[PDB]
């Protein structure tokens, strides 16, 4: 239970490690865009890493890069299916990025360093618990942006606009780059104060 | 039907992809292997397939270069001259390497991967090694958790080394327990104190440790050693017990390690001033070595005292020793500061820390601190301690020799 | 002509560094000093200048929709096409430097393993299969965007040596702090974004 | 209380010196400190910032009387708190109002805002020095001063709070504070607003205080129509240059005065704290620029026929200029780079005047985008000197 | 020659008469210890010992065959040492005429002496230390050697003497000291002046060479970067025309010449002129009854570059050739910073002081300020005149970047090469202290 | 050895391939389905049909909707699949389109496509509204949306915008359903059959017969929306159909 929850706050993929930034800063301005993207992440990381465990003892060396992200190609485009097939609409929305987990830096970090050297089922383990903390961010993130961005959850009313007779002036900030960027600065800066082991030097 | 074009097509870019990448290695990389010279000797030319590190192609043949932490990166005992080749020094190893030491060409051996020809200077010492596997003649308990190691050189004569060294012993995996230790019953009683004998060590795998020599060379026949028995903290019982001294702690007469040559830089200055020793747990094996080496081996007239840190009278051990070379020669004096003498010990001498016992006493009223050379090795509380107080009395890090064993 | 409004699109109104979020572990990473920051960028603009133009002409031959056969379609096959390409070119590029080029190679290729499989150079490839490319355009755009790429990682190196008189606070000192600069630069590059 | 010793510790330096001597060489030191330096630029923005409160009222009521009037304009008056208190200390709000009643009733919309932004940003600049015990700075004086007089008149306080917020805490606080940035701080809070509601700092409604007023502003009327749209619809009256050179024009409290804002600027610049070459530097840019567009020509849009004069009375050119280009900590550190960076500065905001219909004005945008490159610049500038040293200077 | 534009003269009142007089009797004599760069003494002599003039006192761990020798015969009558046993000064009572004499030489001879020999007598006297290195103001080594040798023949420090007076008088030993180190130098030998005419020798290898302007056109440093730049590869020496003249002097007469000419001035003291003294005379007992009454602070050397003379450092330095005494300025002004100075000097307009051409002003100690953040507002490029980028090289020693200090120039520039911009600092930054520690680490990292 | 490469990137490479070739060609129909699906949606929105559920809005489209294709040239129905037919292909291929001029780009679009997609809504055999889809450019993005107007051709049913990137708050608002139900009642062409659908500035007089208020605060969005109707009410968009359809 221990490991498969180590990289949300101890090594979480973005916060410590820098790795899926581009996603993180680019599919957060809903909850619905960052929960798909996330749950997609997951399902990527745990089977990419662990069919790259079962033929690690046999990959060629030579030419491991291209054998690998051919595992990763093959599962993203897959997902890529399953996302038009189902959640047209959500499908839409993340454009490009559903294509670029493919180098998405988590996905092949796991895949290079723990999937390679590594029983099956760990790292499969390995992949569902990266995934999570990924995730944790990108709904951090996305909590706050579609929250004061749109007054909305889930696509729910939360803050009743003022355009909608409501009293919330949203912030359009919320909606564009910049705000990602002081989200996650902001977060980091929150997880190194309750955490004081991860500050550089 | 698309699926027989998706699934020729997908192939059919994969082999061209690799045919391509593949095609290219050929001709492009060189796959020559490589030539390594040491020293410029056409003999010690090491000839190793590219790949791998360089720490790797040099152990296999006949130089040894030291590695504390067996390739971890963070020892820097594998630090060589390379003339050329290698690249430019990694941003790493300037953690362990000054500045003006790059330009020397001192790398990190370990850190240096081999990919093209390049040229070493490796030292003498780093060449002149070699592998023995003496045979434990002695294991007693000097102390509490201290033994005395006595070696049995194996094809005679004896280990070529200067006062001050250190042997890199290796052992296999064995499991060695804490119950198969043999104690005398003085010391045993302190044992049962804490009843340590529960504990039970599993060496998984073998490994490397180093251990100074307590024996000046003119002491042909054994290498004498001083071992500290390593267990888990009081404090926080959950780390795993002492391995190698263990394992060592666990040989009796007739057993046998490797120690894979001398090695060590822990070396006094050959110069008219005075000397100080601070030696603690087991750094008394150089202080030993040095103070049989300046009175005997060079005759020297130089003043010098010792000043060992410890707990009880039981923890003093070679009292014996330096009480016959204090009354031998009057030059060298020794005196030990108890920390907390038990109620049997009626210490009625100098009590507390030798971090203060020894500026109340000598250095506070000693007429240049300065001029003096302070070879210090002991626990890490007694290093951090007494660096405070030397650097209080401006004293310079050119003169201070820390050897910590940890 | 429309070549030039397309180049000075992809340098500043079209950012990948900042108007995209593309390549940002690697631009957060290197650009803690300007002189490899530089290094990189370069790397990123031949990469982008070679891969962009050469899936442009397997997209058009092969992927593109009813092309090849009346009727196929494989267009599912994108994905692994532009991310196979971009990885064999950049590995080549990196053996043909180091045999004939060593100055080239420690100058450019030395970045070049860290161009493999990036996500500005893949994300590049994407926009110009939802956009319409011709080659001579794709060579532009290709170019271009490197070009702006590396704008934003020098821009954020020259901030960062600027900074090593700042007393940030422990927590945020390293990433957290170079995250809110990011914001800051990109608070700055949306001041084309009405450009046509 | 220890926390609160050391802000006693700053109000102590402020009422009197302290009585510091030197601890080394060198044993004089220059007159000058932060402090006096704070307060010229402080004081340099008086001019402007009178002027202002005087032509923002008058612009209110100019628009008021052209709209209401009798008891409907009674009406108004009595609806809005800004109005009546006006009338309760003794202005009136006719068309025959003196230069009193039109520079008290701009008071009442400046003083709010600043006293909010003064308040809401100076907390931040406390808690930040007092959690990491340091000593405050005098460096928020200017900046708060500086962006109440950068923001429409009828700006809400919340909003007003939030961008002071922001500059304060994302673009200083958490580099250290004052001297230990790069990005302007004024302009960062205004860029906050200017984004995160656009609404409330754009359009037809927010630039002059008349309530039920909707009229467009010099900069956009040219882009919508050229040299001839330029129109006071509250007065019937066309804009002249001297109108917009005098400040007679709608906009933010403290830009409209370029004739106001240059005398402050000029003393600064005499007294060293201003840099001229980055003056210099944007007055080149702006000219070169302007009259490449006149040169080239448009059939579409206005804007390219707009020449150099009229770019530096319209907008915030001239106080963005003068008192926010000028900053020393954003801006290049070496001589060089300074014209460089003014260079950049005086493009950027023609061209984003001119070409990017988003945004009617760029002198923000222009100088935030700047600061990005200011220390490029200066990169540049130190690797020549440090070939010359490398080559002994030619010796 | 050379015209220097960008320097600041600093008007403080009390300037020297410029003429020479006799100077109080000293009775003691000491050596400052801690202001040789990098030197960790190794003690020859203990309190009560009877000293002769040019006996070693201490010598150099780190810089071996160096000796400090004593300026004065007499006995030790104290070994101050400070903060973890740093030396500060080994004080002399002056008693007898004791001297260690050595070769002596005819005028002619002195060019053509050997380099060795040259090198000898001058470590041997304890006067090799008059020479100090650039890069790191340090005593050259014995074995090392250097191809340009700067002689600082004009002093633009405020309220310094004038070197032609001084020197008119030493004619014949200012060009014997030429003449030597004609001879000890590879290379050339640097003599900058203000344009007035000095003895000139006859070598070819010594160049005279003219500098114009404010204050630092005076400064060894400023000659050397317009004249010979220093790097890690090339080295020069520095010595000031006082030195020179003791060199001339211990050439010719065999003995150490110990005798200075200093200028006595600062606004507090009553009749500021030049007084004859010794070397490491005591600053209490030279001023003593001619400074008018308050708190004031004696400093060795100018009120830019000086040492502040109390306690254990209250005697004349050794490369100090000026006593500047000024009150210590610790009176809280009520909104003092936002008055109208027409007392106030600044090198920015922002006073009302600067309308006033011709003004003296009567400074004191006071900071005139808070310590905060440097906030450049171009008063660095106003007083630096060196082909350098000043705030970006000010901030690289502020942030302790060592490399890129190296970089922008930090090893051609000594202590007094930054005073101006301590002067001017906004932020009250102290730079001489923060350069010698930079230096500092790149000597040991070396 | 090469030999076992080969095998392993063949083998790896096969079953890759048959995975991905299978996933996409077996959900390709799902796929266009779910965007054939999308865009009914927002047709019968406009038309006035409400349908919830995905079964819904296939069943009332196909009973209550008919694409029909059209030539903007001659304003006349042409035969083809107008269920099936990107428009927007169209525009970008030469094939169809017309490099409009200067003076004719009122509304910004580069080209416009020959041939263009109505909607007409059935009601009982007999058409009751025709939804004309309009396009035109925006301050940052291109706007796309529904117009539908009566079978009059005169009278609008209703407008939605159904794509477009303005800024919300100032500029999205095209897709508040105020502004929107504000259309409903509104004239495209006066009684000399010219455009005469005015968006006013500072809001419309009320009871108007061919004036909707502006935006406010958004000019520039608003005179993108003022630009899109005088080019597809004019003789170069739906002109010609849309004076047909005035004749029966
Ligand atoms: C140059 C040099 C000379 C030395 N000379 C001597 C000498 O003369 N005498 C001497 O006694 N030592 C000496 N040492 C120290 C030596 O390296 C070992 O620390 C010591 O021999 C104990 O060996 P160990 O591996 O069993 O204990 P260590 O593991 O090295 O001791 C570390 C502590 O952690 C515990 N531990 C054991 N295994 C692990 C593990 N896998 N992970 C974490 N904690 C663990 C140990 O019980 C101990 O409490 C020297 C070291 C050096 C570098
Ligand atoms: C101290 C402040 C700075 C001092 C600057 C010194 C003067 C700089 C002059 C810049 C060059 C002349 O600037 C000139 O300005 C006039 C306004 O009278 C413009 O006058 C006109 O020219 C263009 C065509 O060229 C017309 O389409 C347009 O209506 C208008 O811009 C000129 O196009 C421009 O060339
Ligand atoms: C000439 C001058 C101009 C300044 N301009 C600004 C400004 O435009 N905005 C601001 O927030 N602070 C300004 N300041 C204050 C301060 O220098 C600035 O906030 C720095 O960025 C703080 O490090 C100015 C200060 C001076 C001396
Ligand atoms: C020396 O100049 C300054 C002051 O004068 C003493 C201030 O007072 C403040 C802060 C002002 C206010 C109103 C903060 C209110 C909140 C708290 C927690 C004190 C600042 C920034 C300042 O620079
Ligand atoms: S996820 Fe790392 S570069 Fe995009
Ligand atoms: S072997 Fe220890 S660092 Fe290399
Ligand atoms: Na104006
Ligand atoms: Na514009």
């Amino acid at each position: 239970k221990k490991s498969v929850l180590a990289p949300v706050l101890d090594n979480n993929p973005i916060a410590l490690q820098v790795l899926g930034v581009c996603s993180a800063l680019a599919v957060t301005t809903k909850l619905e865009t960052a929960f798909v993207m996330t749950l997609a992440v997951m399902f990527v990381t745990a089977l990419s890493n662990f069919f790259v465990s079962l033929i690690r003892n046999h990959i060629p060396n030579s030419v491991r890069i291209i054998v690998q992200m051919a595992i990763i190609a093959s599962l993203v485009i897959v997902v890529d299916q399953i996302l038009k097939a189902y959640l047209y609409d959500i499908s839409k929305q993340l454009s490009v990025f559903v294509g670029l987990i493919i180098t998405n830096c988590i996905v092949m970090g796991r895949a290079e360093a723990f999937a390679m050297k590594s029983e099956p089922i760990p790292s499969f383990i390995d992949g569902i618990g990266n995934g999570l903390g990924y995730g944790f961010v990108l709904m951090t993130v996305g909590f706050f942006r579609e929250l004061l961005g749109s007054g909305k959850l889930f696509g729910l009313e939360v803050l009743p606009l003022i355009s909608n007779g409501g009293w919330y002036q949203p912030n359009g900030l919320m909606l564009l780059a910049p705000s990602a960027f002081f989200l996650i600065g902001f977060m980091i800066w929150a997880i190194r104060t309750f955490k004081p082991e991860q500050v550089e030097a | 039907s698309t699926i027989i074009f998706g699934v020729v097509m997908f192939t059919l870019i994969i082999l061209a992809l690799v045919l391509v990448i593949l095609f290219a290695k050929s001709k492009l990389v060189p796959t020559g292997d490589i030539t390594i010279s040491i020293n410029g000797d056409p003999e010690k030319a090491i000839v190793t397939q590219p790949g791998g590190k360089l720490l790797t192609a040099l152990a296999g043949a006949g130089v040894f270069v030291s590695s504390a932490c067996g390739g971890g990166g963070s020892c820097g005992q594998c630090r060589v001259k390379i003339k050329s080749g290698g690249g430019d020094i990694l941003p790493t190893e300037l953690d362990h390497i000054s500045k003006g030491e790059a330009r020397e060409g001192e790398r990190l051996a370990c850190q240096v991967a081999v990919k093209a020809d390049m040229d070493l200077e490796l030292p003498e010492e780093i060449f002149g090694v070699k592998k023995w596997e003496c045979t434990v003649i002695s294991n007693d308990n000097k102390a509490t958790f201290i033994k005395e190691l006595k070696l049995a050189i194996p094809d005679g004569e004896s280990v070529p080394f200067r006062a001050g060294g250190y042997i890199q012993i290796e052992a296999p995996a064995h499991h060695v327990k804490y119950a198969d230790f043999d104690v005398p019953e003085k010391y045993r009683g302190d044992w049962d104190k804490f009843n340590l004998f529960r504990y039970e060590s599993k060496v998984d795998e073998p490994i490397i440790r180093a251990y100074s020599m307590a024996n000046y060379p003119e002491e042909f026949g054994i290498i004498m050693l001083n071992v500290r028995i390593a267990t888990p903290p009081p404090n926080n019982p959950n780390v795993p017990p002492g391995q190698m001294s263990s394992y060592i702690w666990s040989l009796k007469a007739g057993d046998k390690c490797t120690i894979s040559g001398p090695f060590g830089e822990f070396f006094a200055k050959d110069t008219d001033a005075e000397m100080v020793f601070i030696g603690g747990g087991a750094g008394m094996a150089p202080m030993r070595s040095h103070i049989f080496d300046q009175l005997k081996r060079l005759k020297s007239k130089r003043k010098m005292s010792y000043w060992y840190g410890a707990r009880s009278k039981r923890e003093m051990f070679y009292v014996e020793d330096f009480d016959g070379l204090a009354a031998e020669n009057d030059n060298f004096v020794w005196h030990c500061a108890l920390s907390d003498p038990q109620p049997e010990d009626n210490w009625t001498g100098y009590t507390g820390f030798i971090h203060n016992v020894l500026y109340e006493n000598y250095l506070k009223d000693h007429e240049a601190p300065e001029d003096c050379e302070y070879y210090m090795c002991g626990p890490p509380m007694m290093n951090a301690a007494v660096i405070n107080m030397l650097k209080n009395l401006g004293v310079e890090e050119e003169n201070i020799l820390l050897d910590d064993f940890g | 002509e429309h070549y030039i409004s397309l180049l000075v699109k992809s340098i500043f109104i079209e950012n990948m560094a900042l108007s995209f979020f593309l390549g940002m572990c690697t631009f957060l990473a290197v650009s803690k000093k300007v002189k490899t920051s530089f290094g990189l960028g370069i790397a990123v603009i031949v990469v982008l200048t070679i891969s962009v133009p050469v899936n442009n002409l397997v997209y058009n031959l092969v992927l593109k929709p009813d092309a090849l056969v009346e009727g196929v379609d494989l267009s599912f096959l994108n994905f692994i096409t532009f991310i196979g390409v971009i990885a064999a070119l950049v590995q080549i590029l990196e053996m043909i430097l180091d045999r004939f080029f060593p100055p080239l190679y420690n100058a450019l290729g030395i970045f070049l393993p860290l161009i493999t499989v990036n996500c500005a150079i893949f994300g590049g490839v994407s926009f110009m299969v939802q956009r319409d490319y011709s080659f001579a355009e794709s060579v532009v755009y290709g170019f271009g965007s490197g070009v702006g790429w590396m704008l934003a990682i020098v821009a954020l190196a020259g901030i960062r040596e600027k900074m090593k008189y700042s007393d940030v606070p422990p927590g945020l000192r390293g990433l957290g702090i170079t995250f809110i600069t990011a914001g800051l630069m990109a608070l700055g590059f949306m001041s084309f974004s009405g450009v046509q | 209380h220890e926390k609160w010793f050391a802000l006693y510790e700053a109000a102590a330096t402020l009422f009197y010196t302290p009585g510091l001597v030197t601890k080394r060489s060198s044993h004089v030191r220059d007159s000058v400190d932060l402090k006096r330096i704070m307060i010229m630029v402080w004081l340099a923005v008086f001019p402007a910032m009178f002027w202002g409160m005087y032509n923002a009222g008058g612009q209110a009521i100019a628009a008021l009387n052209h709209l209401y009037s009798g008891d409907q304009l009674a009406a108004i008056v009595a609806g809005n708190w800004h109005y009546w208190l006006t009338e309760m200390l003794g202005g009136t709000m006719s068309s025959d109002a003196g230069w009193g009643s039109k520079m008290l009733l701009g008071a009442t919309y400046f003083l709010p805002i600043y006293a909010t932004v003064f308040i809401v940003g100076g907390f931040w600049e406390v808690l930040f020095c007092m959690v990491r015990k340091h000593e405050v700075n005098e460096g928020f004086f200017v900046t708060s001063i500086l962006f109440a007089l950068i923001v429409p008149p009828t700006l809400p306080l919340w909003q007003a709070a939030l961008g002071i917020t922001f500059g304060v805490v994302v673009a200083k606080e958490v580099f250290g504070g004052t001297g230990r940035n790069f990005l302007n701080p004024a302009l960062a809070g205004r860029a906050f607003l200017f984004f995160a509601y656009p609404a409330q700092i754009s359009g037809d409604l927010v630039w002059t205080a008349a309530d039920g007023y909707s009229g467009a502003t010099a900069l956009s009327q040219w882009a919508q129509g050229g040299a001839g749209a330029l129109i006071n619809n509250a007065t019937g009256q066309t804009i002249t240059w001297m109108d917009a050179f005098i400040g007679n024009i709608p906009g933010s409290i403290g830009e409209v005065s370029t004739l106001a804002l240059m005398i402050g600027a000029a003393f600064i610049v005499y007294m060293g704290i201003a840099s001229w070459r980055i003056i210099g530097g944007v007055m080149i840019g702006m000219i070169l620029l302007s009259t490449l567009f006149n040169v080239i020509g448009s059939d579409t849009n206005a804007m390219f026929n707009m020449p150099w004069h009229w770019h530096l009375v319209l907008g915030g050119f001239a106080f963005g200029m003068f008192f926010m280009a000028t900053d020393p900590v954003s801006a290049s550190f070496t001589n060089s780079g300074k014209w460089a960076y003014g260079i950049l500065i005086g493009v950027m905001c023609v061209l984003i005047r001119v070409v990017n219909p988003a945004y009617p004005e760029g002198m923000m945008l222009a100088i935030l985008f700047a600061n990005l490159f200011a220390p490029l610049f200066d990169h540049v500038v130190v690797e020549r000197n440090i070939k010359r040293r490398l080559a002994r200077y030619g010796k | 020659m050379i015209t220097i534009k960008k320097g600041l003269d600093l008007p403080i009142a009390g300037t020297p008469s410029q003429v020479i007089s006799d100077g109080k009797a000293i009775k003691k004599v000491a050596l400052l210890g801690e202001e040789y760069v990098g030197m960790r003494p190794t003690m020859h002599v203990r309190v009560g010992d009877e000293v002769k003039k040019a006996q070693i006192l201490f010598e150099d761990k780190k810089n071996p065959g160096v000796k400090f020798t004593s300026p004065v015969s007499g006995k030790v009558v104290e070994i101050n040492r400070g903060a973890k046993r740093v030396l500060q000064s080994v004080v002399i009572e002056v008693a007898g005429d004791d001297q260690v004499t050595f070769d002596k030489f005819e005028a002619n001879q002195l060019a053509s002496l050997n380099r060795d020999a040259i090198k000898t007598q001058l470590v041997e006297s304890g006067l090799w230390t008059a020479f100090r290195t650039r890069p790191f103001s340090k005593v050259p080594a014995i074995d090392s050697t250097s191809e340009a040798i700067f002689v600082t023949a004009m002093d633009t420090n405020p309220l310094a003497a004038e070197p032609t007076v001084v020197i008119n008088e030493q004619s014949e030993a200012f060009v014997a000291g030429l003449d030597v180190l004609s001879a000890l130098t590879t290379g050339k030998v640097y003599v900058c002046k203000k344009g007035t005419s000095l003895p000139r020798s006859q070598q070819p290898n010594v160049e005279e060479h003219v500098f114009d302007g404010p204050h630092p056109a005076g400064l060894a440093g400023t000659h050397m970067h317009f004249l010979y730049p220093v790097s890690a590869d090339h080295v020069a020496w520095s010595i000031n025309y006082q030195d020179v003249i003791a060199v001339g002097q211990l050439f010719l007469t065999g003995e150490l010449y110990t005798q200075r000419v200093v200028s006595l001035a600062g606004p507090v003291v009553n009749k500021p002129r030049l007084v004859r003294t010794v070397m490491g005379a005591s600053l209490e007992q030279l001023v003593d009854s001619e400074i008018m009454p308050g708190e004031v602070r004696i400093i060795s050397g100018s009120v830019l570059s000086g040492t502040k003379a109390t306690g254990p450092h209250a005697y004349l330095g050794r490369y100090h050739l000026q006593v500047s005494v000024l009150r210590e300025g610790r009176d809280k002004e009520l909104f003092g910073w936002a008055m109208p100075g027409k007392n106030k000097f600044s090198v920015t307009r922002s006073f009302l002081g600067h309308l006033f051409k011709g003004q003296v002003y009567n400074m004191t100690t006071t900071t005139n300020g808070s310590d905060r953040s440097m906030v450049p507002i171009g008063n660095y490029e106003k007083v630096m005149p060196l082909d350098m980028e000043p705030t970006l090289l000010l901030r690289d020693l502020c942030a302790g970047d060592s490399d890129s200090a190296v970089r922008l120039g930090a090893l051609e520039l000594d202590e007094e090469d930054l005073a101006l911009c301590t002067f001017v600092c906004p932020g009250k930054y102290e730079y001489g202290q923060l350069l010698r520690e930079c230096l500092d680490k790149i000597e040991k990292e070396g | 050895s090469i030999k076992k490469t080969l095998f392993v990137v063949i083998a790896l490479s096969l079953v890759c391939s048959i995975i991905v070739s299978a996933a996409a060609v077996g959900l390709r129909d799902k796929q266009k389905e779910n965007a054939a699906l999308d865009k009914q949606s927002k047709i019968l929105q406009v038309a006035g049909i409400e349908a919830k559920g995905s079964k819904q809005i296939v069943e009332l489209f196909n009973k209550s909707i008919e694409p029909r294709l059209v030539d903007f040239n001659t304003g006349d129905f042409v035969e083809g699949d107008a269920a099936n037919y990107d428009q927007r292909k169209a525009a970008k291929e030469a094939s169809e389109s017309i490099k409009l001029t200067a003076e004719q780009d009122k509304a910004k679009i580069q080209r416009r496509a020959n041939v263009g997609v109505v909607y007409l809504v059935k009601d009982g055999d007999k058409t009751s509204k025709v939804i004309l889809p309009v396009h035109g450019n925006g301050l940052w993005s291109m706007m796309y949306a529904f117009v539908a107007v009566e079978t009059d051709g005169n009278t609008v049913s209703g407008l939605t915008y159904y794509e477009q990137g303005e800024t919300p708050g100032l500029g999205g608002e095209v897709e508040n359903p105020a502004w929107r139900a504000q259309w409903v009642g509104k004239k495209l062409f006066d009684e000399n059959h010219k455009p005469a659908i005015k968006i006013v500035k500072g809001g419309a007089p009320q009871g108007s017969e061919h004036g909707v208020d502006g935006l406010s605060g958004a000019t520039l969005t608003s005179n993108g929306v003022q630009n899109t109707f005088d080019f597809w009410l004019g003789d170069m968009g739906f002109g010609p159909f849309l004076t047909k359809v005035r004749d029966g």
